[PDB]
């Protein structure tokens, strides 16, 4: 009988280009956001990958492969996934054009790894050198707007376009030492709107005491680090008390021995355990602040912020412990009370106060200060910076149709491959415009006129994509700018990623339950 | 709405809003839920049109702004 | 029922409506129809469309009539007027069935609208002598241009042109143009013609008979005109009839109304934004329908727009700001989508064109306002 | 202003008599609200269910 076999079309694209009209509409700046709701009314409203792909569920295999590829793409860029998506989208409607007439699914395939070699080629000619160490925000704030553009609104992109660029800046020094592990710091609360928040350049607690005349707003104070707690307790009730009132006197003459009677010189403490109200009008009448119920964590970070040490019994005293702070200042939200330690000598790390009121507001700004701040981060690492707006793959897919067998003497198998890459490399600038009510072919048409006129002009230039005008620009002009490390694991990512959809012909299903 | 049970994920965005006008003020929510309704009304025609959200949601924060000097 | 039953004729006119906006202008689009008998009919004239299709919605039915009264006068461009009365009918959703307008309140308002609107095309009119015989040329033609006889018509309408002027003369310049009558033989070439001054059967000069499969020729002397047409092709006869025998109507509206609109579509530009600006001096409750009769007028040429791939929110942003600013000259241009203005352009249309499209489509209009539902099962 | 009791004819009434007066903070954070989740709802793409 014979036959049989199997046949190499859309069938196996339905899976994979499922993803690709869904991924499109939010894909830019222009883009749309995505809710996940659940069964008891809570909503999350975002666009980013991570609910585009692990929170989304659907009867299609291929998105679990798509899903576990993004969590390279998440880790090093996590902004624009679905720019890969629609790479191989568009290449599978490459296949009915190609390997329906006859071409092996093999013979694409060295077209993808020729031009990864020839894009890291294309890629190191067009990069821009630029040196971090001269601390310019100018490239700085271009960076964070294009980020917040494509993520928050415009009126959330100028409050936290300088937000952004001081908290990585606190961090980074002449030695390019940036740590994201130790300074997160993420404050999850419901007050006012979220175009009220404010940067804090230092640990905020989210633990306070409810005496009434605990001072909110402090000049300074020096913070005294204690793990145990002096209190009254149930217990010969004087044997405790004893113990509790002799350390009191301790942490009375260590506030005489910093000379606390100065105004310009306060004093507090922070303990583990809870606090007798009654013991706190001895504070109360020395003008100290108290604090009780402290996590572990917090108490542990309190050393390296504040600068001093972190103490366990309240005998052992020294003027080490005490730390330093700028500005001290206590606001009553709710049933707890935060504390703001700010302006200290030498912050090691830094916050963002979060605010907003529905839990999509927050979830909305959650990830899009922590993938902002991890964009700017990469530009600092960084040396140089990647002209955007389109201007990379516009002139990538040029520079493969002058150069085909001049240079990679292709003899005509391959010349498909190579050919169908920079098909898809103009779909990326395509869905920006799209997104923008523009027509896609007439915006890139104009765009690909003013390349023309840029080779016979005998000089180094880079052509730009504005989606409000509709002309070409000046991606320096613009302000959008792509990091190294962004696009160096993306193409590298979109070769593999697309190659692996290509190379599967047929599908069984059988296995062990 | 709070008491009411709405099986609609999508209209669930004015419920949760009237959070929002209780903590700040916590007067006026029949006011905001007709403006806030009527806002989605009127965009309906303009979404008939062919006009993309673009202009539509810049078109608001421009008018928004231009109401906060006249008042 | 009641409302109800008006959301439903408004629908069926909408429907009708959106299939015919590509009909008009010369890069009008086709449609393609099947019937439960099997059989296709393709063609861009949306006359044979509405006879052939039989509709189940009975507003849809009273379209038909209108539009054989539409094709009674000219038939070349005035199918797609029937647009014009289904965007009222859309236009009154936001205020019959949602603000309860009463259906006479806006037929009142359409009253003052089709008197307004007279006023309006007294405005863009633009008179122009009868006598040359050039400037007349190149007015048969501007419907030609949706035909490949454009070429052919140097020899065809100038046999049209002399014809009439011979049955109509004056009397006012009312007559009857219908005492002409023309032959058709088939075969041979579109250039060879026939010019013949009397009557085909005092002092004649000559009289001959030459050969001709279909008939003799006779002469006869007069103290009435014919015309003898001979086709390039067989069934070709049927569209020169369209391009001479229909386009007497051509003819005809320059006598009657002299006055020059702008042509293809361009003439309502400067309708819609006059229209906005007297309803700002009504100042009265049925400013609000009286205004959006202006947002109906702007419909007709988003057709030119969905004709030429442009987007009809921006390109009229600058387009309608030409009309209200500048002057109402400007026109739009249909073939590229382009802001080239009617004075280049080299078409004008009589003003009767549109005086009859207003006219006919406000008529058309507040009947089936005046309809407040529609029963069945009588069974006459 | 409008005030319809037995004026529904006239349809204007004065407020200053009457005190008939309008909040402007709540009127500040009504276009605030509105406008917020106005852009919201455009903004809505599909609906996502997670393991459910």
């Amino acid at each position: 009988e014979s036959l049989r076999r199997d046949a190499a079309l859309k069938v196996n694209v339905t899976s994979a280009e499922g993803l690709q009209s869904v991924l499109e509409t939010n894909l830019g700046p222009k883009g749309t956001l995505k809710m996940l709701v659940d069964g008891a009314g809570n909503i999350k409203l975002t666009k980013d990958g991570k609910v585009l792909l692990t929170e989304m569920q659907i009867q299609s295999p291929t998105a679990v492969l798509i899903a576990r590829a993004a969590a390279a793409q998440d880790e090093i860029t996590g902004d624009g996934t679905t720019t890969v998506v629609c790479l191989v989208g568009e290449l599978l409607r490459q296949a009915h054009r190609f390997i329906q007439e006859g071409v092996h699914p093999r013979i694409i395939t060295d077209g993808f790894e020729i031009a990864r070699k020839e894009s890291m080629k294309f890629l190191d000619e067009f990069k821009i050198s630029k040196t971090n160490l001269s601390n310019d925000r100018e490239f700085l704030l271009q960076v964070a707007r294009s980020s917040l553009l494509t993520k928050v609104d415009a009126d959330l992109t100028e409050v936290l376009t300088p937000i952004v660029t001081d908290a990585v800046l606190s961090v980074y020094d002449a030695q390019a030492d940036n740590l994201d592990l130790h300074m997160v710091e993420i404050m999850q609360m419901q007050h006012l709107s979220p175009k009220d928040t404010t940067f804090i350049k230092g640990l905020v607690l989210d633990h306070g005491g409810r005496h009434p005349d605990m001072p909110t707003r402090v000049k300074n104070a020096y913070v005294l680090i204690l793990n145990v707690s002096l209190e009254y307790e149930k217990t010969l009730a004087a044997s405790e008390r004893k113990f509790v009132d002799a350390k009191l006197k301790k942490i009375i003459d260590l506030k005489n021995e910093v000379c606390g009677m100065d105004p310009d010189k306060g004093f507090v403490i922070i303990n583990q355990k809870g606090i007798d109200p009654m013991s706190l009008d001895v504070f109360a009448k020395h003008n100290i602040l108290a604090l009780r119920r402290a996590k572990r964590r917090n108490m542990e970070r309190l050393q390296l912020v504040t600068g001093g040490e972190a103490q366990n019994s309240v005998e052992d005293l020294s003027p080490q412990i005490l730390g330093f702070s700028g500005l001290v200042y206590q606001e009553t939200i709710g049933e707890e009370k935060f504390t703001y330690v700010t302006e200290n000598t030498d912050p090691k790390s830094c916050t963002i106060l979060i605010k907003g009121s529905t839990h999509y507001a927050l979830a909305q700004t959650k990830d899009a200060v922590r993938d902002g701040l991890r964009a700017v981060a990469n530009v600092l690492k960084d040396k140089n910076i990647i002209p955007g707006a389109g201007a990379f793959y516009i002139a990538l897919s040029r520079y493969l149709r002058s150069a085909n067998m001049n240079k990679l003497g292709a003899k005509g198998k391959t010349k498909t491959g190579i050919e169908a890459f920079a098909e898809a490399l103009l779909v990326i600038p395509k869905t920006l415009v799209k997104n923008s009510g523009f027509d896609p072919l007439d915006v890139l048409a104009m765009v690909e006129d003013e390349l023309d006129d840029a080779q016979d002009s005998d000089e180094t230039r880079y052509v730009g994509v504005d989606l409000n005008i509709g002309d070409s620009c000046d991606p320096t002009i613009e302000g959008i700018w792509d990091s190294y490390r962004v696009l160096r694991n993306a193409i590298t990512g979109a070769t593999g990623i697309a190659s692996n959809l290509l190379l599967c012909d047929e599908l069984l299903r059988a296995g062990r339950s | 709405l709070r008491e009411l049970d709405i099986v609609h994920p999508a209209v669930k965005v004015l419920v949760m809003a009237t959070e929002q006008q209780k903590i700040d003020m916590g007067d006026g929510t029949n006011l905001v839920m007709i403006l806030a309704g009527e806002l989605l009304n009127v965009s309906e025609k303009l979404i008939s049109m062919g006009l993309s959200a673009v202009e539509i949601i810049q078109g608001y924060n421009m008018a928004r702004k231009f109401t906060l000097k006249e008042l | 029922t009641g409302r109800q039953a008006q959301i439903s004729n408004i629908t069926a006119a909408k429907a009708v409506a959106d299939v015919i906006r590509t009909c008009l202008g010369p890069k009008a689009m086709l449609k393609m129809l099947l019937d439960p008998m099997g059989g296709l009919v393709l063609t861009n004239d949306g006359h044979a469309i509405l006879r052939e299709i039989d509709v189940a919605h009975p507003a849809a039915k009273s379209m038909l009539e209108l539009s054989r009264t539409q094709d009674e006068e000219v038939g070349d461009g005035t199918t797609t007027v029937i647009i014009l009365a289904g965007e009222i009918l859309a236009q009154c959703a936001p205020y019959l069935i949602e603000k309860n307008i009463h259906p006479v309140i806006i037929i009142q308002a359409l009253k003052k609208a089709l008197t307004d609107a007279l006023e309006v095309i007294k405005q863009v009119s633009k008179p122009v002598d009868v006598e040359n015989d050039a400037a007349m040329k190149k007015l048969i033609q501007a419907s030609i241009g949706t035909k490949y006889v454009i070429h052919w018509s140097e020899k065809m309408c100038e046999l049209a042109l002399d014809a009439v002027k011979t049955v109509r003369k004056d009397l006012f310049e009312i007559d009857i143009k219908r005492y002409v009558r023309v032959e058709k033989i088939p075969g041979g070439d579109v250039l060879d013609s026939r010019v013949l001054k009397g009557v085909l059967l005092t002092n004649c000069g000559l009289f001959k008979v030459e050969m001709i499969g279909d008939e003799y020729f006779s002469f006869l002397d007069n103290c009435a005109c014919t015309i003898m047409l001979r086709g390039g092709s067989k069934d070709i006869l049927n569209e020169i009839d369209r391009n001479l025998q229909d386009a007497m109507a051509v003819a005809r509206n320059v006598m009657l109304s002299p006055s020059l609109s702008p042509g293809g579509g361009a003439t309502e530009m400067a309708v819609s934004v006059k229209l906005a600006e007297k309803a700002k001096q009504l100042e009265g409750i049925q400013q609000w329908p009286y205004q959006a009769v202006a947002d109906a007028m702007e419909c007709i040429p988003r057709t030119l727009i969905q004709n030429a791939g442009g987007d009809p929110i921006r390109l009229l942003s600058q387009l309608r700001a030409k009309h209200a600013q500048g002057n109402f000259t400007t026109g739009i241009d249909g073939d590229k989508g382009k802001i080239v203005d009617m004075v280049s352009y080299g078409i004008w249309e009589p003003e009767v064109i549109k005086q009859q499209s207003v006219k006919t489509a406000i008529e058309s209009a507040c009947l089936l306002l005046r309809v407040d539902d529609i029963v069945s099962g009588v069974r006459k | 202003g409008v005030d319809i009791d037995g004026e529904s004819d006239e349809g204007v009434k004065d407020i200053r008599e009457e005190n008939i007066y309008d909040m402007l903070a709540t009127k500040k954070f009504a276009i605030n609200v509105a406008t917020e989740a106005a852009t919201t709802v455009l903004s809505i793409d599909q609906i996502i269910m997670a393991k459910k």
